[PDB]
């Protein structure tokens, strides 16, 4: 059922490189956008960047020079690496699935993950 | 009806236009009759309505001359011209041997009857049989002993009533040498276009749309002259067939991409600038931009000029030197300032130190533009003024 | 940049139609989609393209788009949903709405 599973660390010291990983079960095909969405406390959704199946990256324009998104298709998963992480970057991170070809191509997020909490201290 | 800006390539995409694609042609065969005025009580007595019968005789003469000259050129939309050859070929088959004899026998009592063909292609046949109802029944005994036009005053006027159609159609055929790119109101009338399209080999979906846009249905249909057989006129007209009624379609409008630092105006320039539509899960592209007409939301297109492009070409919107589908884009530095008139807004690119600003015609020149490509819509501004070449914007909203 | 501004709280009586406005600047020119995020759980899509409904959402969940406001309509609201309805409209940054908290008054 093309389910999503996000896993990784949970506690990153400041001024280091957070790492995360979302594993897909049911096909990471060149038909869906794979993006990371984070939600800091206070409940305001924020978009970090999407990853298309080929080399196609596009990040939030307040978060460039810090975010890198890659692919690990051999195991059907994709990862992320923040940088210069600060106490302001404590948030729940979601990995979601986006369809294509109804608005510019980018369209809404069909299914999301479960959410892994990341804290900075 | 919904436009978005592709800042990666200085391009806009509008994605609210359905489409209707033409697929086939529905042939109809017409059989008009000229009556019995070939030789009927002419004599030598000048009159008023006697000068109207010789017009009919001259119409017959010119209809025979143009039909004879029609088979003299056959000595062994631009994209739609491939259908003109098919229309000529189908007419050649019907006009030869005794196919017309079978066609005429098929309508010996009924004005409407579907008839087959030697190749098995279904063809509809129609007969008006109205002129003979007056020239033979309501005119024969009136003109007697060559004493013309005196013993009547009302039937003299009514003779011109049942004469306009033949004269108009023969004038058209003589002027255009048989091929009529437009279906005029003389060749085919009303109650013969809601009746001669409702027998088309399609479903209930596109027939309603054809009944609503019979105007453009007439605009895209052409007819040819078959010939003259005795006291009868034989000709056929081709009607467009629309395969699909509602498929997602969109437009792409391109312009120079950007500039570069250190005074080197070197960027890219897209040359896509067309329409896209889907038929069977494979998007088709029309290589020209003057190929389809917008009527409200729907778009009318012909499946004889579009080009099928392989899927996974979807990500021509993202231009990061993509590996999957290489989008065909021209290369060259060659900066040219231009403004692309997008449907819901406008796309502006001026680089060579030329003043560019917008104007709403009421507030004046406000919010002067920048050197780079920017998106201006028809609500935050009404004109894009450069020098003295003010550009207007459409009133349609979406 | 750009920001979709929507009211942060909407109070709806049970059984009465709920409308949530999402006032962008040049909206209607671009496609807008909505999300539904109950407390705790991850969000789930509700409406996309302002009129569609992907899979399995109850019929009492519709939206519109006109002028400069895209409105989400919930006909006959129930106590079952008190989620956080965000917007989204791609302007090269995926601007999200501020979030709207429906209150069916609990009981």
């Amino acid at each position: 059922q093309v389910q999503l599973q996000e896993s990784g660390p949970g506690l990153v010291k400041p001024s280091e490189t957070l790492s995360l990983t979302c594993t897909v079960s049911g096909g990471s095909i060149s038909n869906y956008y794979w993006n990371w969405i984070r939600q800091p406390p206070g409940k305001g959704l924020e978009w970090i960047g999407y990853f298309y199946y080929s080399g196609s990256t596009k990040y939030n324009p307040s978060l460039k020079s810090r975010v890198t998104i890659s692919l690990d298709m051999s195991k059907n998963q994709f990862s992320l690496k923040l940088r210069s992480v600060t106490a302001a970057d404590t948030a729940v991170y979601y990995c979601a699935r986006g369809t294509m070809r109804e608005s510019g191509m980018p369209d809404a997020f069909d299914i999301w993950g479960q959410g892994t909490v990341v804290t900075v201290s | 009806l919904k436009e978005s800006y592709l800042e990666e390539s200085c391009s806009t995409i509008t994605e609210g236009y359905l489409s209707v694609l033409r697929t086939g042609w529905y042939t109809n065969v017409f059989t008009l009759e000229v009556g019995d005025v070939e030789n009927l009580t002419c004599a030598d007595g000048p009159s008023l309505i006697k000068t109207e019968l010789d017009l009919t005789k001259s119409a017959l003469r010119e209809l025979r001359t143009v039909s004879a000259d029609q088979l003299a050129r056959e000595e062994q939309g631009v994209c739609t011209a491939a259908a003109v050859t098919a229309g000529v070929a189908i007419a050649k088959t019907i006009r030869l041997e005794s196919e017309v004899t079978a066609i005429k026998n098929a309508l010996k009592k009924t004005n409407e009857a579907v008839s087959t063909l030697g190749n098995g292609v279904r063809v509809l046949a129609t007969a008006v049989r109205e002129l003979k109802d007056f020239v033979s029944k309501n005119l024969t005994r009136a003109i007697n002993k060559n004493k013309c036009d005196i013993p009547d005053l009302k039937m003299a006027v009514s003779f011109s009533q049942f004469n306009r159609r033949f004269l108009n159609v023969v004038r058209q055929f003589s002027d255009n040498a048989g091929i009529t790119p437009a279906i005029s109101l003389d060749l085919m009338t009303d109650a013969e276009l809601a009746r001669a399209v409702s027998n088309m080999p399609t479903s209930a979906g596109q027939i309603k749309l054809m009944l609503e846009n019979r105007a453009m249905v007439r605009r895209k249909g052409f007819g040819i002259l078959i010939g003259v057989y005795g006291s009868s006129v034989i000709y056929m007209v081709q009607l467009p067939i629309f395969g699909v009624i509602d498929t997602p379609c969109w437009i792409v409008k391109a312009a120079p991409s950007c500039s570069e630092k250190k005074g080197n105006y070197a960027c890219l320039l897209r040359e896509d600038q067309g329409w896209y539509c889907q038929n069977a899960g494979s998007t088709v592209y029309y290589p020209n931009e003057k190929d389809c007409e917008t009527r409200g939301d729907h778009v009318f297109c012909d499946t004889a000029c579009g080009i099928n492009v392989a899927e996974q070409s979807k990500e021509c919107n993202i231009n990061i030197s993509t590996t999957n589908y290489p989008c065909k884009v021209s290369t060259g530095r060659h900066p040219i300032s231009m403004v692309a008139l997008s449907p819901l807004g406008a796309l502006v690119a001026c680089y060579k130190g030329v003043s560019c600003s917008i104007g709403s015609n009421r507030v004046g020149i406000i919010k002067q533009l920048n050197k780079g490509c920017s998106y201006i819509t028809n609500q935050d501004a009404d004109t894009v003024t450069i020098d003295n070449t003010v550009y207007q914007l459409s009133k349609v909203e979406g | 940049s750009y920001e979709l501004i929507q009211p942060p709280s909407v109070s709806v009586s049970p059984g009465q139609t709920a409308i949530i406005t999402c006032s962008g600047n040049n909206l209607g020119n671009k496609y807008a989609c909505w999300y539904q995020q109950k407390a705790g759980q991850s969000p789930v899509m509700i409406i996309y393209q302002d009129n569609r409904r992907p899979s399995g959402i109850p019929e009492r969940f519709s939206g519109s788009n006109s002028g400069n406001t895209a409105t989400l309509t919930i006909s006959g609201t129930q106590a079952m949903d008190e989620a956080d309805y965000y917007c989204q409209a791609w302007d090269s940054s995926v601007v999200f709405g501020g979030g709207t908290k429906l209150t069916v008054l609990g009981q």
